[PDB]
């Protein structure tokens, strides 16, 4: 073909712009020479530091060992201190159980027995007690055991919120009810917004539920008195719209804001 | 000469950070392009830090740099393990040439700009098989990668790729913590193991025909629809931490691996099938979110 020598021109041409040595020079050399100083440069130089430093960069991962039968730390790379915020002299020559959430230690327990591959997922402590979510991927290699594994990080009242089925039956609310409106969940679960709403506004509220559901997937916002645990009318504006499901496109839900006004 | 270039394409294989026996076997093409995007990748790596086979190992997924067009400039040695596809194969090469098209968009703005920060899932060509065994690129599978990392300035995009493990191959390990649960497409539980009601107090006929949208605390289910419609774009997903509303007052924390499962037979997708990662103890016990825990 035509363009196959292009390219390698182009792959040729791209290589001497990139050998200083080579590139640093008057003009081009050949085919030959740059072949052979690419050579000569190279003979001069993956890292086998980068690959772990792209993990970090990548993954925000960090690397470590530990002894299989005790779970002492035979090492840690120094990664724990941009991943963990964990001082090296920290973590090294300890135990895991000592790094991970109590309620982690249990998991921790299962994953080191005697057998293979392991991975899991876990809380551990960063300090200046705070924890975050780890993945730790890794396998078994023998040092009477010991684990080789990586851990990795992940991405990430004015109100209170609800959830109801479209008849107006409340089916979700968060603990802030009781502050927005003195209530406890269970006082609001199960009976209908209806059941709640003032009697001079209860059609514009259920006019809402008809308009909500109609305007499928849409927000709507409506303002009503809410009768507080201590009775009182209070003026509330809730902007809601109406939750679908993924797949099928049913109503799963209505979700509501409520607000205090 | 001819025999004059070829005996230096060799000496430059052979000094590729590469097997003696792989360097080997480089048509000329290939020589450049892994040479060159091995000049590239030294490039890169001075800008961002200014027993390898240990960390090959321990990754269950392998690393890939890409242009802000697409070009994939270094794909690290472990891939060929998920992929099928090699190091050498790949390299230098368009990865929007081995990607699903209906992602090939997705991709290219996730290669694009301000925040640094990558997390996505996409479907790579894989011709190694369940089990073992090869493929040809004809015969290649559609793969769900899980990719995060970061896009950084000419741009790059450094991710990391984990293959996603199929629930009906399982090569790894699986805690107490961990629970199986079966959906329909709309993600009603079909099934659950007897395991949920140790671990949330639930029995499966409890949950049986239950969508799992009415379980997951409010906060959390716009963002967990996003986690439904890419199962069923692409096959595969990994939810973010979720809540889930327990038996009897407050919630738990978890992590859901869901794959789409086929009927080999007639290629109708059968279900969901959900591995489900217990990541915490149930939080605020004391308060009762929904009508359920009322019983």
């Amino acid at each position: 073909e035509r363009r196959r020598r292009n390219k390698m021109t182009a792959y040729i041409t791209e290589l001497s712009d990139m050998v200083p040595t080579c590139s640093a020079l008057a003009r081009k050399p050949d085919k030959l020479t740059i072949l052979r100083m690419a050579v000569s440069h190279m003979k001069s130089l993956l890292t086998d530091q980068e690959l772990k430093h792209l993990i970090l960069e990548a993954a925000d991962g960090f690397l470590f060992i530990v002894s299989c039968e005790t779970g002492r730390v035979v090492y840690v790379s120094d990664s724990v201190t941009p991943v963990l915020n964990q001082p090296q002299s920290e973590w090294f020559g300890s135990t895991l159980y000592d790094q991970v959430h109590p309620d982690d230690v249990d998991k921790l327990r299962e994953q080191l027995s005697t057998s293979s591959r392991r991975s899991f997922i876990c809380r551990m402590r960063c300090g200046t007690p705070h924890f975050v979510v780890v993945h730790c991927t890794g396998y078994i290699k023998a040092w009477k055991f010991c684990l080789v594994a990586i851990g990795r990080l992940q991405v990430t009242p004015t109100e209170f919120i609800s959830r109801h089925n479209i008849e107006g039956i409340f089916t979700f609310v968060d603990h802030r009810c009781v502050a927005t409106v003195g209530y406890q969940p269970q006082e609001l679960l199960g009976k209908n917004i209806v059941e709640f709403c003032h009697p001079e506004d209860q059609q514009l509220l259920r006019d809402s539920f008809q308009q909500v559901v109609k305007l499928k997937g849409q927000v709507l916002s409506v303002m009503f008195r809410f009768r507080s645990k201590t009775r009182e009318w209070l003026w509330m504006r809730t902007s809601s719209f109406t939750f679908q499901n993924p797949y099928s496109d049913e109503i799963e839900y209505i979700i509501c804001t409520n607000t205090n006004v | 000469r001819r025999s004059k270039e070829t005996e230096v394409f060799y000496e430059l294989a052979h000094e590729l950070p590469l097997p003696h026996s792989v360097s080997s076997h480089l048509d000329k093409a290939s020589i450049m392009r892994l040479a060159i995007s091995f000049l590239r990748t030294h490039k890169l790596l001075s800008s961002v830090c200014s027993m390898d086979n240990l960390y090959l190992k321990a990754l269950e997924g392998f690393i890939a740099v890409v242009t802000q067009d697409g070009d994939m400039i270094f794909l690290s040695e472990n891939i060929s393990k998920f992929m099928g596809l090699t190091q050498v194969e790949l390299t230098g090469h368009s990865i929007f040439d081995f990607t699903h098209p209906c992602d090939h968009e997705e991709i290219r703005e996730n290669l694009t700009l301000v925040s640094t920060e990558r997390d996505f899932f996409m479907r790579m060509k894989c011709t190694v098989t369940n089990r073992g065994r090869t493929v040809n690129l004809k015969s290649a599978t559609w793969k769900v990668l899980h990719c995060t990392g970061q896009v950084r300035v000419l741009s790059c995009l450094i991710i990391m790729c984990e293959p996603i493990q199929h629930p009906s191959h399982m090569d790894i390990p699986l805690d107490s913590k961990t629970f199986l649960s079966r959906h329909s497409m709309d993600m009603k539980f079909t099934y659950c193991d007897d395991r949920i009601l140790e671990l949330i107090g639930y029995h499966p006929e409890e949950l049986l025909g239950r969508s799992a949208y009415e379980f997951y605390h409010a906060l959390d289910s716009e963002n967990m629809t996003k986690s439904h419609q890419n199962l069923c774009t692409k096959g595969q997903v990994v939810s973010g931490q979720y809540r889930m509303l327990a038996k009897h007052g407050g919630y738990v924390w978890l992590e859901t691996q869901g794959t789409v499962i086929y009927n080999p037979r007639n290629l109708q997708p059968q279900c969901i099938m959900c591995v489900n990662y217990v990541l915490s103890e149930i939080e605020k016990n004391d308060v009762v979110f929904s009508m359920d825990q009322t019983e």
